[PDB]
RNA sequence: AAAAUUUUAGGAAUAGUUAAUAAUAAUUUAUAAUUUUGAUUAGAUUGUUUUGUUAAUGCUAUUAGAUGGGUGUGGAAAAAUAAAAAAAA
């Protein structure tokens, strides 16, 4: 379970997930506390919605409205752009006030 | 794309056509499909030097003081309905005066009974909107002998093109319902003497002699004097 | 079609097997996350990203993707159209129409649908609440539609929703609903920004199966 | 133009640009444009093979519970005039609405009258339409409407149960476009006619002494024209047929 | 361009343009002449 | 270099029959298709797919050559694993085919004796679920915005949520051929074998199996006998081996091929098939040991027996001598069109039997051939709004049209259904066309469009 | 579809649109003036390059005396003469397999080269176009017409497949004994 | 043309034979720096320009160019270029996420000789496996997240030692006694 | 305006629907990441899947190795167990009792005619496989499931002796399922996974409890660490939980 | 969607911010991300076939052209003078 496949394309995660082993590091608090509070999202949120539809609805107006409001709503290779402030640094001082650097993250 | 002009054909680009389909050429744009048209601006166009020394009223001017004399009423009424017709006639300006709204009349445009082309309509019902002159009208197309299976809304009725003829024979009560013609080929056996086909879909017509005459006089094989 | 019997023969004739061994999942590769190409997509479960020349065993699909289709009333700032929205979820094999009720509430993200009550039906026909989908038939390919209260009541003016264009919204009406999470009196930003088709779209007539000139 | 792959572009959940859902409303004229022209095939089919549950005694009856889950999509042929238990009855005089049925009435039986039901609730519909006299149409002894007495109490009726305000899908009438013949005019032939006989062959074609009578002298038409009916790709008459062919069109 | 000759149908009309492209059974005549040409 | 699975060696044996040249079909044979075995009570199933997918450790991948670590998908990798179905019963089929094909009968009768004999004896393979690149998978889409059939209002469109106008030729209504049980896989080969002799006498005389070009169509081939004794030995061979099992399975496309073959190489007018037919189901009724209860002729048979009558009644058009036509000798239009009637009674009885554009043809064309000038009337009322056709019902109604008594009827009749292939969306054919030109100094039709004459020119 | 549309250099449907074949060079004093024999799209950039499919040839529109051979007393021959490369491989995929369009300076040349028949724009003023009618037309071709196969044949030999298998090569490429 | 004298120029607007049609860049153009600021007051913090400043990139001397000739196209063959990296892990505080140092290589065609340098990459490796000083095969595939193009394909080299470590519970390895360099002094006594 | 403006965590296609559709006709909406949760995530795991025939029939006998007195598993299962009824006691019937721990080396069904033959050539070719292996210390940590979340078990990590345990195991394998044929509810020619099964859903249960273990219960358990245990014993084990307070012994073997 | 190539004599911290969850979170969870292997601001500068000199590893040029959003039309925003692109006979 620690190679990956070389035709298939598949990482040494999938080999393994297939073969049916684990290969994970021991866990720090961090990691078990993080994960653990991932796991339960959907139990969180079908126990929400059944039980409480109003609250539910009205953070659901929040967000489609909000769609249609905002920056863009298109998707395009601008608004698709995964890094803004990066691939265009030509707006950063006078157009674009949102960033004041053209790069947070190692590229 | 569906049904090209000539197959593709590049070598100009009006080798294609004014337009590539008769579909729409974007999906987006649904009206863009290709219709038969009628001139509007001519055809709507109506005649103000028939309104020339004539007083119209308006419609919310009831006052008193406002109004003229019976006859100046009358004589300006004329002059309306002058205006009118000042083209064509419209549908609604046929129909209302036929019986029964003339349901089962044969509706024929101008263009349709010239040449080559033969078309009409056979009338299904209609709706007078407040306004006459305007309306919805509903039937059944007939072409070349052809006729149209179920109802259509009659398009550009609006427009002042149209003629009919009152026949008792098509004549339907508003209690009965308009029957479709028959389309000859199908349901009344064809016959000859009552119905020959002016243009079939491989014929077209000969040449008539004047505008070979013109077009040789332009081109200049015949010459022209002044 | 013939895809469906085809697959579905081959399945029932591949159970009545009486000597096989059993497949190697060493042999049998899952689905990669990782391919190139910016979007993710999912595909079928006997599809995947790489080339796969030779034809998988058929197997039974323990989690069938119904699909539930609503109807909607969008504003297209000339005033309402009804159009039709699908909702997905992935429901266990043998689960219970009621069940699949459920999942569908739980799983539509839209303010605009769950509201009242509303029964599931195929071909106009009610389901039983109470039975499974084995007993109807859902393949995954059915036409499940999704009918709600006052649906049957659309066709008048009153349920049916009220348009700024032709009617008056009220001080009544601004404080409560898609009204007021609209916002009607016009911004600088201009409001929520809904999208627009114009009058004359479709012409005179609106948007028809059937040719109507 | 083609349909285009996938939605990248916007949001789903705000659904953009998409074409209007179109649904059938039972108060309108609109409805019965749809509904008619299949009642027509669907009788042709009647007249000549058999189809299992067009021709019922009897009505129908059902519990209130079971009532939407059997009921919509029913469509039934009665001998006489009765009107399903439990509906306000509405009379459709409206001349716009009726003029749908014209083929069906004119090349199928008569219609005698129209009639939309609505019941207590609201929430279902019966579009019942009553046939007068035998049809305009032969029909064949082993088929359905064989077996009724309003054909071949010169009056029968048509019952059509649905929801309201659907999309013209979920009434069910395209399952009917099966199509079989007629075998009226063949049925001159059998062994069973005795007109049989009467019946004489053209093997050879007649010797032809004449030629077509010519065509009357063409008139070029005097008005203006829209130009082309080619580039501008209009159908001949604006009707039917390939743009190709201009036949028909002014020349 | 499409040519629209003086002979062509005149719209009278000061809220848009002045000459509407409709056809004199002649020039339409014509048209289909040059065009059969221009097929060959 | 790469190696043919089964599947390929079929599509290329497919060729090889089509083709009709053994020498090709031996080659490939013997380099492939050798070893390949049957399924035994003792092998098992569809073998488990047991390829590796190509991997590498550590060190393979660090130390090795770099050739030795490019993996193009390449196959002979998969081939071991595309054959784990076991297909192997049709290579042999094809096979027979073949050796008959190319008229050699020893091979043949081994082929076909392998084949028989393993077919009785030895478990049906499970078969391979459908390709998912060839055939592909049906996506989900709701119908909801489509045409609506009615569409455009002066005809039948069809349309994605049904089909409104029927079928254009008649299905035979069976599964894909690897689904079959053993003993069906037995039947199927008769029928393909059949099927192989006919398309073989028709590669022998091209002249003789096309309708009415010549009268030559009307009179049986020396060598047709012998090869009508072969195909008897042959059904009598599978009634033989088969048993009271037979009373389990479906005859149709086997029947409608042994009528096509009684049909095409002797010739049996539509009565003579009709009772061949007949015949046969009772036999099949009969051997199974029960109450009767025959199945009826399916849809496809009737289209033989139908094409049997058209095949009857059938005339070579306009001779050099200016004479009108000439016609099958000893010809009975009156008998005939009594069969054909009663045979019509006979299917649209039957409520299980769909009806086809083709069928409809043959019938149509049966009457054009009796002079019953009822053709017209027949194709309007049952064909013309209600299906989608060719431009060959025109051509024999334009044959029927030509015999009417005035020449105006024949004129505007005529035009009157150019109209028809105008509005009905056929696109008139240029048989039809030619047709209609001959005649142009007597009924004045022009068929051609203005462009096409003058480019022509 | 352009809010403001580019109003000197217009063009039909949208952009790049078809593969057209353009005849282009700089401009210059008349003396030295070549051309270009281009395959580009329908919409042009700043330069001519961003949008160019193939490089079909120079053509120089000056008469040339041909000093490359040896004066030639023939009298046709020392008719001054007009260079031009054509690439013709690319010239009949593009137009061929891809369908181009053409202007008609490179339609002159193409018909001069014997690639196409010559364009619609040359016209002797001498003659003029041809007048139609569709029964004389109708009686020519009733006089001749060849037979559908014939037709059908030709119609096959020209836009599909040419190259053929007569009965010699299949005997020849038929496997023999041991295989056989 | 190039290869013409100045007084041997005829016509400027053609080849007449061959050869390459060029266009003379005024190479020699004496720039010069303006001075705009004192030199006790230049508005930035680290660096400070007082002269004309090189403008290229790959234009720029001495030039240094991309090399793909090392180790890592030695042992691969890539599709595209950076498709496979091999690397260590360096960090693991993200979860399903391996940060990957990996050295590339550059060449000085003046000096005729090369350079390493190094390169972080975010690696997707679904379920945690990596350790802090893994030796990794990475690859490139689906956007993941803002930054993560790569995963982790293979590990050529776990961490005995540090998963050992880690199963004990103390951290895979001893955090660095010294963080960045800074221009103050600090006193910090006991 | 916190982060990216689609984030990319939202780009979605759905191949499985159409070409057309979701451009024009319809848009379909659904929660994708339910279904994109992985295998790491929702704790799944594949095990050998058996074939339609054997996958009808029951099982009856599995090898398990044997857990001694005093492990380290089986006393962190018991804090386990306390911590998870504090939570939530509808766990009760779920869990399984501290003294039916094993691990589940294999499944397989035996016939109840030929069972004598087979439990004796079993026992003997079983004994010849492991006469070399000398004890095995393995570790436990994580939790996965099968059969759609019915069996909640701990992980057997390939970090130890382990790597002997599959060479082991898959030599019966070829012998017990291979030589002799027997049912192995998998292919002889595929390794099982080995497991020690904590909590349980049975088909009788499946109405009162649900038709899958909530994984709320687990999930902080889901990476928790079990600990190493040192194993000399094999066992060929008939399904009876009555007998022993442990599962009814058809053979043993011992490692040393 | 990425990978490589990236200037300033004397050099310090940067920030709507990383990663996981998900069509969540102006207060989800976490021991987070960029930097001395030279970052971010700031100066200069139109990026990876174009020149000049030279016997030559070099030195010395290369124009121009993509500057955010706000009823989002359109296949694609490239959409507000400044062509030298024949733009539906
Ligand atoms: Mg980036
Ligand atoms: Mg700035
Ligand atoms: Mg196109
Ligand atoms: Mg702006």
């Amino acid at each position: 379970g620690l190679n990956g496949c070389v035709e298939t394309g598949r990482s040494r995660s999938e080999v393994a997930r297939d073969l049916g082993l684990s290969y994970t590091r021991p866990l720090h608090e961090n990691e078990k506390k993080q994960l653990s509070h991932q796991a339960v999202y959907y139990e969180r949120l079908a126990k929400f919605k059944m039980e409480q539809p109003e609250a539910a609805r009205a953070m659901e107006r929040e967000r489609f409205v909000r769609k249609f409001s905002g920056m863009f709503v298109k998707m395009d290779i601008r608004s698709g752009a995964p890094d803004f402030p990066s691939t265009y640094r030509r707006l950063l001082g006078t157009k674009v006030v949102r960033w004041a650097s053209k790069r947070h993250g190692p590229n | 794309r569906a049904d090209p002009l000539n197959g593709g054909s590049s070598m100009t680009l009006g080798s294609k056509g004014s337009k590539l389909s008769p579909e729409p050429h974007r999906r987006r744009m649904p009206w863009t499909a290709a219709k038969e048209y009628v001139p509007g601006v001519v055809l709507n166009a109506r005649d103000k030097m028939v309104l020339d020394g004539v007083q119209l009223l308006d419609i919310e001017s009831i006052d008193r003081a406002s109004q003229l004399d019976p006859l100046e009423v009358l004589r300006a009424v004329v002059a309306t309905r002058e205006y009118n017709i000042s083209t064509g006639k419209n549908i609604f300006q046929l129909a209302s005066q036929a019986t029964y709204n003339g349901r089962g009349q044969r509706f024929y445009r101008k263009e349709w009974q010239e040449g080559t082309y033969d078309k009409y309509v056979t009338l299904s019902a209609i709706d007078f909107d407040r306004d006459g002159n305007k309306g919805t009208a509903y039937g059944y197309i007939t072409f070349h002998g052809e006729t149209t299976t179920r109802p259509v809304q009659v398009d550009f009725a609006d427009v002042p093109g149209w003629y009919m003829d009152f026949v008792e024979e098509r004549a339907v009560p508003f209690t009965g319902i308009v029957p479709p013609p028959p389309s000859i080929g199908t349901d009344v056996p064809v016959d000859p003497h009552s119905y020959r086909l002016k243009a079939y879909p491989y014929y077209d017509a000969p040449n008539p002699p004047e505008f070979v005459e013109r077009l040789l006089k332009d081109r200049g094989v015949l010459p022209d004097t002044p | 079609g013939h895809y469906q019997q085809e697959a579905f023969e081959a399945r029932k004739r591949f159970e009545e097997s009486t000597t096989y061994p059993g497949p190697i999942r060493a042999a049998t590769p899952g689905d990669t996350r990782f391919y190139s190409g910016s979007l993710e997509s999912i595909l079928h479960d006997t599809d995947r990203h790489y080339w796969r020349a030779v034809t998988d065993d058929p197997r039974v699909q323990h989690l069938i993707p119904l699909r539930i289709r609503f109807k909607i009333f969008t504003w297209v700032t000339s005033g309402w159209e009804q159009r039709m929205q699908v909702v997905q979820i992935m429901a266990p094999k043998d689960s219970t129409i009621a069940q699949v009720k459920d999942l569908v509430i739980v799983e539509n993200q839209s303010p605009y649908l769950c509201v009242s009550s509303f029964h599931l039906a195929i071909d106009g026909k009610e389901l039983d609440p109470q039975k499974t989908l084995g007993e109807y038939g859902i393949t995954e390919q059915s036409q499940i539609d999704a009918i709600e209260q006052n649906d049957h009541l659309l066709h008048r003016d009153d349920e049916r929703p009220r348009d700024w264009t032709v009617d008056e919204i009220t001080a009544e009406d601004v404080k409560r609903s898609p009204y007021k999470e609209m916002e009607m009196q016009p911004l600088q930003n201009l409001a929520p920004r809904y999208e627009a088709r114009p009058k004359g779209y479709f012409g005179r007539t609106y948007y028809s199966g059937m040719k109507q000139s | 133009s083609r349909r285009f792959r996938y939605n990248t572009k916007f949001p789903a959940l705000v659904s953009y640009n998409k074409l209007p859902w179109e649904v059938v409303n039972h108060e309108t004229p609109q409805f019965h444009m749809h509904v008619a022209p299949h009642y027509e095939q669907l009788l042709t089919l009647a007249a000549s093979s058999p189809v299992p549950h067009i021709i019922g005694s009897k009505h129908i009856d059902v519990p209130r519970e079971h009532r939407l889950r059997l009921l919509p999509g029913m469509l039934y042929l009665l001998d006489g005039d009765t009107l399903p238990g439990e509906f306000t009855i509405n009379r459709v005089l409206d001349p716009t609405a009726l003029q749908y049925y014209g083929r069906l009435s004119s090349q199928i039986v008569t219609v005698e009258a129209v009639r939309m039901l609505v019941p207590d609730d609201l929430r279902l519909l019966c579009n019942c339409i009553t046939f007068k006299g035998p049809l305009h149409l032969p029909v064949a002894p082993y088929a359905s409407l064989a077996s009724l007495r309003g054909a071949s109490s010169n009056c029968f009726t048509l019952y059509h149960f649905v929801r309201p305000n659907r999309p013209p899908k979920e009434l069910q009438l395209e399952k009917y476009y099966i199509h079989a013949p007629c075998v009226a005019p063949l049925s001159e032939f059998a062994s069973n006619s005795d007109e049989r006989g009467n019946w004489r062959p053209r093997l050879q074609a007649p010797k032809r002494t004449r030629r077509a009578t010519p065509l009357p002298a063409y008139r070029p038409p005097q008005s203006y024209l829209m130009g082309l009916a080619e580039r501008l790709a209009v159908v001949p008459g604006g009707c039917f047929g390939r743009r190709s062919l201009m036949w028909g069109h002014w020349f | 361009r499409q040519i629209r000759p003086y002979y062509n149908l005149p719209s009278k009309s000061e809220h848009g343009r002045k000459m509407t492209g409709f056809l004199t059974p002649y020039r339409h005549w014509m048209w289909k002449q040059n065009e059969l040409w221009r097929n060959v | 270099q790469t190696w043919p699975c089964t599947a390929t060696i079929c599509a290329y044996l497919d060729v090889c029959v089509e083709a009709g040249e053994k020498t090709w079909a031996m080659e490939a044979w013997n380099r492939y298709c050798t070893e390949l075995k049957f399924l035994e009570p003792g092998e098992v199933d569809p073998k488990p797919i047991s390829r590796v997918p190509f991997s590498l450790t550590r060190e393979e991948l660090l130390y090795l050559p770099k050739w030795k670590k490019h993996f193009d998908h390449d196959p002979n990798l998969d081939v071991m694993d595309l054959n784990r179905f076991n297909r192997t019963r049709e290579v042999y089929l094809r096979m027979a085919q073949v050796m008959l094909a190319g008229g050699e009968r020893n091979a043949f009768q081994h082929f076909f004796t392998k084949l028989e004999e393993a077919m009785l004896n030895k478990p049906t393979p499970v078969p391979e679920p459908p390709n998912p690149h060839l055939v592909r998978r049906p996506r989900w889409a709701p119908y909801e915005h489509c045409k609506s059939v009615h569409h455009s209002p002066w005809r039948l469109q069809n349309n994605g949520r049904a089909l409104a106008l029927g079928p254009p030729v008649t299905i035979e209504d069976e599964m894909q051929s690897r689904f079959f049980s053993n003993d069906q896989f037995l039947v199927h080969s008769v029928k393909e074998v059949l099927r192989i002799v006919l398309q073989e006498h028709k590669r022998a005389h091209p002249t003789e199996c096309t309708r009415c070009k010549t009268e030559a169509f009307f009179y049986k081939t020396k060598d047709a006998d012998e090869t009508l004794k072969f195909c008897d030995d042959l059904i009598e061979r599978l009634f033989a081996s088969l048993g009271v099992r037979l009373s389990n399975l479906n005859t149709s496309s086997l029947l409608s091929t042994i009528l096509e073959v009684f049909r095409v190489v002797g010739k049996e007018s539509g009565a003579a098939l009709l009772q061949r037919a007949n015949e046969f189901l009772e036999r099949k009724a009969s051997l199974g040991d029960a109450e009767g209860s025959r199945e009826n002729l399916t849809a496809s048979n009737y289209l033989q027996v139908l094409s049997g009558f058209a095949d009857e009644s059938a005339f070579v058009y306009n001779t050099k001598k200016d004479g009108t036509c000439q016609y099958k000798t000893g010809f009975d239009p009156r008998t005939t069109m009594r069969h054909l009637a009663d045979v019509v009674q006979e299917i649209a009885g039957n409520p299980h039997v769909t009806w086809a554009a083709d069928m409809h043809l043959q019938v149509v064309e049966t009457m054009v051939g009796c002079g019953t000038m009822k053709a017209n009337d027949y194709f309007v009322r049952n064909v013309l709004r209600q299906f989608s056709w060719d431009s060959r019902f025109l051509e024999a109604l334009y044959v029927e049209y030509r015999r009417q008594d005035d020449v105006d009827m024949w004129a505007e009749l005529t035009k009157r259904a150019l109209v028809w292939t105008a509005r009905y969306n056929a696109p008139a054919s240029e048989r039809l066309r030619r047709l209609i030109e001959d005649d142009y100094d007597t009924i004045r039709v022009q068929t051609r469009t203005f462009r096409e004459l003058a480019v022509f020119q | 579809a352009r809010a403001v549309i580019k109003r000197r250099s217009p063009q039909l449907w949208g952009a790049p649109g078809a593969p057209i074949i353009r005849m282009r060079g700089h401009h210059v004093v008349w003396k030295f003036q070549s051309y270009d024999l281009v395959v580009e799209h329908t919409h042009k950039r700043r330069n001519s390059d961003i949008r160019l499919l193939h490089y079909l040839g120079k053509h120089c529109p000056h008469p040339q005396k041909s000093l490359w051979s040896p004066d030639t007393p023939v009298a046709q021959d020392r008719h001054l003469f007009m260079l031009t490369t054509v690439d013709i491989d690319a010239f009949k995929y593009w137009f061929g397999v891809k369908r181009c369009r053409l202007s008609m300076k490179p339609w002159a040349l193409l018909a001069k080269a014997g690639l196409l028949p010559p364009s619609l724009t040359q016209n002797s003023k001498i003659m003029p176009k041809p007048l139609f009618d569709k029964e004389s037309l109708m009686r020519y071709y009733l006089a001749n017409r060849k037979d559908e196969d014939v037709m059908a044949r030709e119609k096959y030999l020209n836009y599909e497949n040419s190259m053929v298998k007569t009965e010699e090569e299949r005997a020849a490429e038929r496997p023999v004994a041991p295989y056989l | 043309p190039w290869w013409n004298f100045q007084t041997e120029h005829r016509q400027r607007c053609v080849l007449m034979y061959g050869g390459a049609r060029t266009k003379n860049t005024h190479n020699a153009n004496h720039r010069v720096f303006i001075k705009k600021y004192k030199r006790n007051a230049f508005p930035n913090r680290t660096r400070h320009h007082w002269a004309v400043s090189m403008t290229g990139v790959l234009s720029q001397r001495p030039r240094r160019m991309p090399w793909p000739y090392d180790l890592t196209s030695l042992i691969f063959n890539q599709p595209r270029q950076g498709s496979d990296k091999i690397g260590y892990v360096v960090g693991t505080s993200m979860l399903k996420t391996a940060v990957v140092a990996t050295n590339h290589m550059v060449y000085y065609p003046k000096f005729n000789q090369r350079v390493s340098r190094t390169k972080r990459f975010f690696a997707h490796d679904e379920d945690l496996a990596c350790v802090e000083g893994d030796l990794v095969h990475i690859k490139q595939c689906r956007k993941i997240s803002k930054y993560k193009h790569y995963y982790v394909f293979s590990i050529l080299e776990p961490n005995v030692e540090g998963r050992e470590r880690l199963k004990l519970g103390l951290k895979a390895v001893p955090p660095p006694l010294f963080g960045y360099p800074v221009s103050r002094r600090i006193v910090k006594l006991n | 305006e916190r982060g990216l403006y689609f984030p990319i965590n939202h780009r979605i296609v759905d191949h499985r629907i159409a070409p057309g559709v979701t451009v024009e006709e319809t848009d379909v909406q659904s929660r994708y990441r339910r279904e994109l949760r992985t295998n790491f995530a929702t704790g799944e795991t594949r095990q050998t899947i058996a074939p339609p025939w054997s996958a009808r029939e029951r099982p009856t006998h599995f090898f398990s190795l044997r857990l001694p007195s005093r492990n380290s598993v089986t006393l962190r299962v018991k804090e386990m167990h306390n911590h998870l009824l504090f939570s939530h006691q509808q766990c009760a019937p779920m869990l399984v009792s501290p003294t039916k721990l094993h691990i589940t080396l294999g499944v397989m069904t035996i016939p109840e005619n030929s069972r004598e033959e087979l439990v004796k050539n079993i026992q003997q070719s079983m004994s010849e496989t492991f006469a070399c292996v000398q004890p095995l210390q393995l570790r436990f940590r994580g939790l996965g499931t099968f059969d759609f979340g019915r069996v909640l078990f701990i992980r057997v990590v390939p970090e130890a002796d382990f790597g002997r345990l599959e060479r082991a195991v898959c030599d019966i394998r070829r012998r017990v399922g291979g030589v002799l044929g027997v049912d192995l509810k998998g292919n002889p020619h595929d390794s099982y996974v080995p497991h020690v099964t904590v909590a349980k859903i049975r088909p009788n249960q499946r109405q009162q409890l649900g038709d899958t273990i909530p994984q709320s219960l687990w999930a902080d358990y889901q990476h928790h660490d079990f600990g190493d245990v040192t194993l000399s014993t094999v066992d060929l084990c008939r399904m009876k939980g009555s007998p022993d307070g442990y599962y009814h012994t058809e053979g043993a073997v011992h490692l040393s």
